[PDB]
């Protein structure tokens, strides 16, 4: 999606201002919020693909004027009505529709336990690579309407494979419930001339970006 | 000239109500248990913080059989010190050197390696970083007090699938002998950003 979130290369943000002494929640509602995530996740809610494209999809304005724990604010009130786990009214209301009709995935007795664990997005079997380390590709022009990891910034480049980090599940296709078509993770390695032009561009400079198996072609 | 898209802008009045009213709502359908959420605050604002990596990396300064471990694996390597998890389930150690200075970003949202980092400063999060980060990095660094020599590389790395980085910066001179402990001490945060160097004693 070519949404205001993909800000690689963008001008006009300005000055990283940057708080002294930052805690880690600034206000108590952004614990409530964040506390929240993993739990909606433990109930299998949505995937975290899901998560990242709702976010995505919310209004531009409101996406840049939102503080961060808002994006995540707007997707538990957003996502879970379209994910069918509550209702429009009860997200206005704040009134539940008939009681008690669920059981918390996420207890104390296992919080410990699955923040240790997490859940990898590695798989063992997908695509085979194409591609080995020191191979020239180039990313191709796509423009899908829906969730993708290939940044606008990237798209036509040409750079250089420098890992292969084996097969992960793909977004752009677990993020609209077509499955997880895994896949070779690669991280490749552009000039910041080839990225940026003669003009803004550092000679030295590389700029390495993880893509996914076919959103490259031989360059 | 206030804040407004920095992610240090004011958030709206009424926004701890709406936060109230969601949050009551999740626990009456059961949804939600208000205990567990208790435990994942009280694990991101007590447990899991920059301390950890500030160990990864002293622990990487003294022990080089240890460095070669994180090097190779480095899922594997922190989980050495009890390191692990969510938002690091697979991890990529980037060593800076005499020749290549390592930073990364996550230009499409706020990806960032939570178990031995913490959560992300804000700015870390917001557009002016994220934007910027990708197409003049020297421009940004110097925002933060940090030249990098002309002849050095900068090697940005935007986080775009689920592998996490974390870097491992160079150990200042003047600290022969230090323990880890003191090592570990001049480790900061910005430091394994690649924001900033570590404290030089
Ligand atoms: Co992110």
């Amino acid at each position: 999606m070519n949404g205001i979130h993909d800000t690689g290369g963008a001008h006009g943000y300005g000055p990283v201002y940057r708080e002294p002494n930052e805690p880690v929640f600034r206000y108590d509602w952004e614990k409530t919020v964040m506390s929240l995530l993993p739990a909606l996740l433990a109930n299998g809610n949505f995937n975290l693909d899901e998560f990242r494209h709702s976010i995505e999809r919310m209004g531009p304005a409101h996406y840049l004027e939102g503080t961060y724990y808002e994006h995540w604010l707007h997707v538990f009130e957003n996502l879970l009505v379209e994910k069918g786990v509550l209702t429009a009214t009860e997200v206005a209301t704040g009134k539940a529709a008939s009681g008690k009709t669920a059981t918390p995935v996420l207890t104390p007795a296992i919080v410990d336990g699955l923040l240790s664990t997490g859940a990898s997005a590695a798989r063992e079997e997908g695509a085979r690579a194409r591609f080995a380390v020191g191979d020239k590709v180039r990313v191709l022009n796509k423009n899908p309407v829906g969730h993708t990891r290939m940044p606008r910034y990237t798209r036509g480049k040409v750079g250089t494979v420098v890992i292969d980090h084996g097969v992960f599940v793909t977004p752009d296709t677990a993020a609209h419930g077509k499955g997880e078509h895994p896949q070779h993770v690669y991280t490749v390695s552009f000039t910041s001339v080839e990225l940026w032009g003669q003009d803004a561009s550092s000679p030295k400079d590389t700029i390495r970006v993880d893509l996914w198996d076919d959103y490259l072609e031989p360059a | 000239h206030d804040h407004h898209h920095d992610g240090y802008q004011a958030p709206p009045e009424d926004i701890a109500l709406r936060v109230k009213a969601l949050e009551s709502l999740l626990i009456e359908k059961g949804l939600v248990d208000p205990a567990a959420m208790d435990l994942v605050v009280q694990t991101y604002e007590h447990k899991v913080g920059p301390r950890n990596g500030a160990k990864v990396v002293a622990k990487a300064w003294v022990d080089p059989a240890y460095k070669a471990r994180l090097l190779a694996d480095g899922t594997a390597g922190i989980a050495e010190l009890g390191f692990s998890g969510v938002q690091g389930e697979d991890m990529v150690i980037l060593e800076n050197t005499p020749a290549v200075h390592n930073v990364f970003v996550c230009t499409l949202c706020s990806c960032y390696p939570w178990p031995t980092l913490g959560l992300p400063p804000a700015w870390y999060k917001a557009a002016p970083y994220r934007s910027r980060m990708v197409s003049d990095p020297r421009g940004v660094l110097a925002e933060f007090g940090l030249v990098i020599p002309a002849n050095k590389e900068i090697r940005v790395w935007d986080t775009t699938a689920e592998l996490r980085y974390m870097v491992l910066p160079e150990r200042p001179a003047g600290t022969e002998a230090y323990s880890e402990e003191q090592l570990a001490e001049l480790v900061t945060r910005d430091s394994m950003i690649g924001t900033g160097l570590p404290t030089q004693p």
